[PDB]
């Protein structure tokens, strides 16, 4: 409830709500103004996104507290990122990731 | 943090509704990207931020765009069924939506009654979801790195040319 | 009506109008410096008054929505993905306790800007240019948020503020080297820059989801690609290379300065250093580039947690 | 809290089944062989069983907030293993036919085997979720293995749609409770009522939508429609363990479950479970009476007898030797299903490829394999519960069980259902015997044959002498 | 100042639609989108209860959900893309040779 919380909170609605509307308004500005007159590896490669995506939200929610977690945390995420690694190992060897065989 | 929570919920289910009740994948996956932004939106008006940002990153950053992927790779251009349009006729829909409607009356009835002090939306960062983590879930964590293992060997498996 | 806290509200968002439209500026002037180098604004206001007086064109039989939808996209996302920087004390936008986190959401949804613009665009080669480009930048996104972290883990939060007065005495640049590399090369290929500028150029069956955009949505696409350089710049700069601080200066001449110098630096990128294939592209990433942040977080915390005592 | 060294040598079998996965993992990346990663998988289970023996040498004890580790969880957790073994030791032959990757059988095998055992250990919400989860996802892959093969794809959907419709269910269950209950833990799931205010319509609620995934799981009535199709369509090992470890572990963290929480003798509950579990017995036997499909039957069976379980569980609060009936019942039904899907898979291996058939034939089956046929027919009497079988035993636990506990309902339907049991699998049994018109040479077909005989002899040896099992499971107590 | 009432009122409603969805949509497509709606539901119920008691475990049990969903999500559209390939048709109805 801090005078500063809340001027920064109304300055990142200002800022959103200008800079959508400048994009908005320019392209109305721009349609307004003028005259007139597949292959399956696609898919493994976001499906690998995906997955590696949620492993990388698991270190990014290990990576802001690492001191509080000590070194059992360290051993946790050291056995979560081999785990990981044996993963990206194990794909890349069998061709997955390879993208011209 | 309460006039934001209400919008966004009320935006959320208008954009669901609109997601099961339409016709084009690329729209419907739209409404259901916009849904998840009203969603994360509600996780940030109730305090739990890393939810937000995983909501964001995640679930309409990552699992729609592989849903978008798959539409743009099968090639959807009314395949007998756009076409068709059977969900919207009453004598399909109408019998579900009874009983989505008694089951939505019955779990709110069970929702009200309870005590509720209310939600005091005080931030729960992300740094004690990570010492909660890597804490008193240490055995979740691995098992989710081995459930996401699986799930990528299955996906692997099946999805794949050859 | 007059008030001291009504004052600092306007005060603040004043700042933050600023800092939008210097970015926005910024990128436009990138763009003629870049067109230039490889009055200039009177020729930038000529070019916009051309996009503006240009009949704006949807194709027939493409998807009205998706197809405006997508530059919208493409400006937008980084262009709010700026807010969480601070380039002088006092001269943020917003001090979120997310940050760096907002920054990977708005990259997260600006591979939507290409991915609708394929799409939308009636063409089957440029469904697959747009689809070669999105494995691209998926690719590259996978290790962008571990990269980042690296600095997060030393700072011990998400909080971009306390990132730049973790650097106070060492910028981040000299321990989080590999994440700086990583981050370089991640954020170069999410905003489809040199030398990720044409995946579509490797077959003769894809094309650029460019095409078929006129008028002021191709001009919404190039600014969006300049601003997102502008943004990825003062990103690396607040990450790496201690944001606002310096010995003699005032702070926010430091940190134009530095982030004049990385704009400047993705210029000569651009213009010296070749292409490499598709293939080597997506192999790079997937096979160096993630393991590399991965063992640098590692190496990373069991630095930080021995030097606790 | 923490993990002691003490927590360690209590994980032994979680941490050795997840090295095995990583180890076979890397096997698999460094070359593609079949008989080398078969044997390193059935080498980590084997392996996990004598880790067992090693956590049974330590106490019983709470690794972590989420897992409990005692007696109970080393015989379900053994019980996981042994289902394991046997799956793998039945995928060989059927591997061997089979055109494509063979390896990543068994990484689906050994990470459902770990959600096995994160369910046999699961104190927790989270880790019930979370060993439902890890058996069901390698589950999707198993079934629709063969996925070139029509019927094979369709089961493979219809359990991933299914699947995933339950864990959602489950899930929001789990939330009202949570929302209802400020802790996850299953002994606070009802702590803070009292004065006979047990029943909380949001708690009632939020359990009700987990039954509906848990039964789901457990193919109880009204979820029990995708278990035909599941088990029909699947390839024979995966039926195998479909049939029996996913099966018994879900149903042993069920067990536990309502074994700890205080909302567990609700009478809204209970009520709703005897209702789930007469018409889970009535129209699982009602339901396989006109099948010729065998893996169909099978399926009805499992239907039926994890209503009997069921009736087990009902009696939980108000009995003593309910965990017992359940643990011997399911150490005679592991066997029995074991025998009975192994004859179905030794006659189905080699794959014939996804185009031709893989029907059965079940008749005539003693001309040209009796021992076979035997085995079968000692599976299908004590499927039907015939004394001097094992399942004879379960049976009259649970009749002792539901006797007890003056749940007379309970006990005439599972009299009933007996008996229609005993019409359809004395029908399989003789027409083993009967005669047929018209329609191997390696060690591990041999040890198929080998599994399925010794199950044969433990159910016949265990039905005529049960005083080793009763014994074994009275020893494997929870804690209090 | 919110109800926890209200947020669990939200979810059930979201998880009410996204059944529906999954129920009435031919298309196996729909269907995988309306098991996303439900899943997400509960885990929008999940940091509801989280959030109302001041705990992390409503969070955790989010990030175990999405988890979830991520996996399930490629598993089933792995499964659409070879349907889709053996039989060119999205149709749910056309893939039930398996009767009673
Ligand atoms: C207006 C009518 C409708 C017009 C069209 C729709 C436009 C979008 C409407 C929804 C989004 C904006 C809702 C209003 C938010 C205004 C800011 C606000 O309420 O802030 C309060 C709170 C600040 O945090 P806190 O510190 O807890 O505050 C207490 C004081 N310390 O804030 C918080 O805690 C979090 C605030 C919400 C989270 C950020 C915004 C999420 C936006 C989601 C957009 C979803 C897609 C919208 C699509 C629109 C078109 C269909
Ligand atoms: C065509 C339009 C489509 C929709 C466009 C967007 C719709 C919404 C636009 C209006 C937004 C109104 C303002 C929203 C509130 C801003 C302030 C805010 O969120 O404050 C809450 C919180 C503060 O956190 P902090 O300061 O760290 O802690 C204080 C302690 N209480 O801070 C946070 O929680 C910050 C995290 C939330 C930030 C959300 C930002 C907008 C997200 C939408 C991006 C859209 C991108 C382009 C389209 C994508 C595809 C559709
Ligand atoms: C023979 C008839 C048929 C039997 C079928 C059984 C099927 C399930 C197989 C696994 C069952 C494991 C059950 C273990 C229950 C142990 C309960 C317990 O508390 O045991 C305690 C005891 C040590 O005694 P105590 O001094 O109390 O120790 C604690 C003091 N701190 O600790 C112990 O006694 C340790 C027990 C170790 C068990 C190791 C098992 C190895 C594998 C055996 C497989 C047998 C073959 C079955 C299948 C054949 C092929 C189909
Ligand atoms: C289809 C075939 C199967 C049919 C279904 C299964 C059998 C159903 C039997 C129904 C029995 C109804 C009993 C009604 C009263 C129950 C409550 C009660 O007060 O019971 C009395 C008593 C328990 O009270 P307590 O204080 O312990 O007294 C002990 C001394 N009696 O109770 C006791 O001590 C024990 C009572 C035992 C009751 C009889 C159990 C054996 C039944 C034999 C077979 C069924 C009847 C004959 C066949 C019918 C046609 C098939
Ligand atoms: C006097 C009253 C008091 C005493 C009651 C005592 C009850 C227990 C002892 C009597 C049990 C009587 C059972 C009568 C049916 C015997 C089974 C039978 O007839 O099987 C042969 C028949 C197969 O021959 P078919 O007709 O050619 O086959 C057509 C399908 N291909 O099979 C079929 O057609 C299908 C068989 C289905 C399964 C068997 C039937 C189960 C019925 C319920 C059993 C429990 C009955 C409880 C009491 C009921 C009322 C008396
Ligand atoms: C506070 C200082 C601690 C120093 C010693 C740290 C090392 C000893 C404790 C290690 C605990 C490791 C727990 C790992 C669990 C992995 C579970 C995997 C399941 C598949
Ligand atoms: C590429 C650089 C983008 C910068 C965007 C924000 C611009 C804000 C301008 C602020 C100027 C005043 C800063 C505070 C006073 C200290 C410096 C005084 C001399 C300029
Ligand atoms: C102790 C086990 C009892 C149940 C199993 C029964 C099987 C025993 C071994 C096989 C017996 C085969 C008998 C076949 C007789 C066929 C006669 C045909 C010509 C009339
Ligand atoms: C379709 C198959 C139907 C099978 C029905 C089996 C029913 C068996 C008989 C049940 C009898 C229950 C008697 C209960 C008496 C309770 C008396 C309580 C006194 C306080």
């Amino acid at each position: 409830t801090s005078t500063e919380v809340i001027a920064h909170h109304w300055a990142f609605a200002i800022f959103l709500i200008v800079a959508i509307g400048l994009c908005c308004l320019m392209l109305v500005g721009g349609w307004f103004l003028g005259g007139r007159a597949l292959s399956a590896k696609f898919y493994l490669v976001a499906m690998f996104f995906v997955i590696f995506d949620v492993e990388a939200l698991y270190l990014f929610a290990w990576s802001t507290s690492i001191r509080e977690s000590g070194w059992v945390g360290f051993v946790e995420a050291a056995i979560f990122i081999f785990v990981l690694l044996a993963g990206l190992v194990y794909l890349v060897r069998i061709g997955a990731l390879d993208w011209t065989p | 943090m309460e006039f934001a929570f209400y919008i966004c919920g009320l935006i959320a289910i208008l954009a669901t509704l609109r997601v099961i009740t339409h016709t084009n994948p690329v729209h419907a996956l739209l409404y259901l990207i916009i849904s998840l932004l009203a969603i994360s939106g509600v996780f940030f008006s109730l305090g739990a931020y890393f939810a937000g940002a995983l909501e964001i990153i995640v679930y309409a950053g990552a699992i729609m765009v592989l849903f978008v992927f798959v539409v743009m790779m099968l090639n959807l251009g009314g395949s007998e069924i756009e076409q068709e349009r059977q969900w919207l006729k009453p004598q399909v829909w109408i019998g579900p939506a009874i009983l989505s409607a008694i089951m939505l009356v019955v779990i709110v009835y069970a929702i009200l009654g309870v005590n509720d002090q209310g939600i005091d939306g005080t931030p729960i960062s992300a740094k004690a979801v990570g010492i909660t983590l890597f804490g008193p879930y240490v055995l979740a964590v691995e098992l989710a790195s081995m459930l996401l293992l699986a799930g990528l060997v299955v996906a692997f498996h099946v999805g794949r040319e050859e | 009506w007059i008030s001291p806290e009504l004052i600092e509200i306007l005060l603040t968002i004043l700042k933050a109008v600023v800092i939008l439209l210097v970015v926005v500026t910024c990128g436009a002037f990138m763009s003629f410096g870049e067109r230039r180098l490889l009055g200039g604004s009177l020729q930038l206001v000529a070019d916009m008054i051309k996009m503006f007086f240009k009949e704006d064109w949807i194709p027939k039989f493409s998807d009205r929505v998706i197809f405006t939808l997508a530059p919208m996209i493409a400006f937008t996302s980084l262009l709010l993905a700026f807010a969480i920087v601070p380039v002088s004390p006092g001269w943020v936008v917003a001090d979120l306790n997310i940050g760096i986190l907002f920054f990977l959401m708005m990259a997260g949804l600006a591979v939507y800007a290409v991915l609708f613009a394929g799409w939308s665009s009636n063409n089957k080669y440029s469904l697959l240019g747009a689809m070669r480009a999105s494995a691209q930048t998926l690719s590259y996104e996978v290790f962008l948020g571990l990269s980042l972290m690296g600095v997060v883990a030393q700072a011990g939060s998400f909080n971009m503020t306390d990132i730049v007065n973790s650097q106070a005495h060492v910028w981040n640049v000299i321990p989080q080297f590999f994440g700086f590399i990583t981050f370089a090369i991640a954020g170069v290929a999410v905003c489809h820059r040199h030398p990720f500028d044409q995946p579509e150029a490797e077959q003769e069956l894809a094309d650029g989801y460019h095409i078929e955009y006129s008028g002021m949505k191709f001009g919404l696409f190039f600014v969006g690609e300049y601003i997102g350089i502008v943004t990825i710049s003062a990103l690396m700069v607040t990450l790496f290379f201690g944001g606002w601080q310096g010995p003699l200066l005032p702070p926010f001449i430091w940190f134009a300065l530095k982030t004049a110098f990385f704009m400047m630096m993705f210029i000569l990128i651009r213009a010296s250093l070749p292409r490499p294939r598709y293939d080597q592209v997506m192999s790079f990433g997937w096979k160096i580039c993630l393991p590399l942040t991965l063992i640098n977080l590692l190496v990373t915390a069991a630095v930080i947690l021995w030097q606790a005592q | 809290m923490t993990i002691t060294p003490q927590n360690l040598i209590a994980l032994l079998p979680l941490l050795i089944v997840g090295l095995t996965v990583v180890v076979v993992m890397l096997s698999i990346a460094w070359r593609r062989n079949h008989f080398l990663n078969a044997t390193l998988s059935v080498i980590g289970l084997n392996a996990a069983l004598v880790s067992l023996w090693f956590v049974g040498q330590a106490g019983a004890m709470d690794v972590t907030p989420l897992m409990r580790v005692d007696g109970f969880a080393m015989l379900y957790t053994g019980l996981v293993l042994l289902a394991s073994l046997a799956t793998c030791t039945f995928a060989y032959p059927w591997l061997e036919g089979y055109n494509d990757n063979k390896d990543e059988f068994y990484l689906l095998v050994l990470i459902a085997a770990l959600g096995g055992i994160l369910l046999a250990n699961a104190n927790h919400l989270a880790s019930l979720f979370l060993g439902i989860e890890l058996i069901s996802l390698p589950l999707f892959g198993l079934v629709g293995y063969a996925f070139r093969q029509k019927r094979s794809l369709e089961a493979s959907i219809k359990y991933t749609i299914l699947s995933a419709a339950a864990s959602s269910f489950l899930l929001f269950g789990m939330a009202l409770v949570y929302a209802q209950s400020g802790d996850l833990s299953f002994v606070a799931l009802g702590k803070n009522l009292g004065d006979g205010m047990l029943n909380e319509p949001l708690l009632l609620a939020g359990f009700g939508l987990m039954i509906v995934g848990l039964g789901f799981k457990l193919s109880l009535v009204p979820f029990h429609l995708w278990t035909p199709d599941v088990y029909q369509g699947a390839p024979a090992p995966v039926s195998t363990f479909l049939a029996t470890a996913s099966k018994i572990a879900i149903f042993g963290v069920v067990m536990r479950l309502f074994l700890y929480a205080p909302v567990g003798d609700s009478e809204a509950i209970r009520v709703v479970l005897a209702i789930i579990a007469f018409a889970s017995i009535i129209f699982g036997n009602l339901m396989a009476l006109s099948q010729t499909n065998i893996k169909r039957l099978l399926g009805y069976s499992s239907i039926s007898h994890l209503g009997y379980l069921l009736v087990a569980l009902i009696a939980l609060q108000t009995g003593e030797m309910s965990m017992e009936a359940v643990g011997v019942y399911l150490a005679g039904y592991l066997f029995s299903s074991l025998g009975a899907f192994g004859v179905v898979s030794l006659m189905s291996s080699p794959y014939r490829g996804p185009d031709a058939d893989s029907l059965f034939s079940y008749r005539g089956l003693f001309w040209h394999r009796p021992i076979l046929a035997a085995v079968m027919t000692v599976m299908m009497l004590s499927l039907a519960g015939i004394p001097m079988t094992l399942g004879f035993i379960g049976k009259f636990y649970v009749l002792a069980v539901g006797v007890q506990a003056h749940l007379w309902w309970l006990v005439g339907a599972v009299v009933v259902g007996s008996a229609i049991g005993l019409y359809y699998y004395l029908r399989v049994a003789v027409s083993l015997y009967l005669h047929a018109p018209e329609q191997p040479s390696n060690w591990q077909y041999s040890a198929g044959g080998i599994v399925v005989l010794i199950s044969a002899l433990l159910v016949l040896v265990l039905g005529v002498w049960p005083q080793p099992l009763i014994s074994i499971v009275r020893l494997a107590m929870p804690l209090m | 100042m919110i109800p926890l009432q209200h947020g669990l009122i939200l979810a059930a409603i979201l998880f009410v639609l996204g059944l529906t969805g999954l129920v009435i949509r031919r298309n196996l497509l729909f269907m995988l989108i309306g098991l996303e709606i439900m899943i997400n539901a509960s885990a929008l119920a999940f940091v509801v209860a989280g959030s109302y008691w001041g705990q992390t475990d409503g969070q955790v049990m989010y990030i175990l959900a999405i988890s979830l969903a991520a996996a399930e999500a490629s598993i089933g559209l792995a499964l659409l893309l070879q349907l889709h390939r053996r039989r060119q048709n999205l149709n749910i109805d056309s893939v039930s040779e398996m009767r009673g």
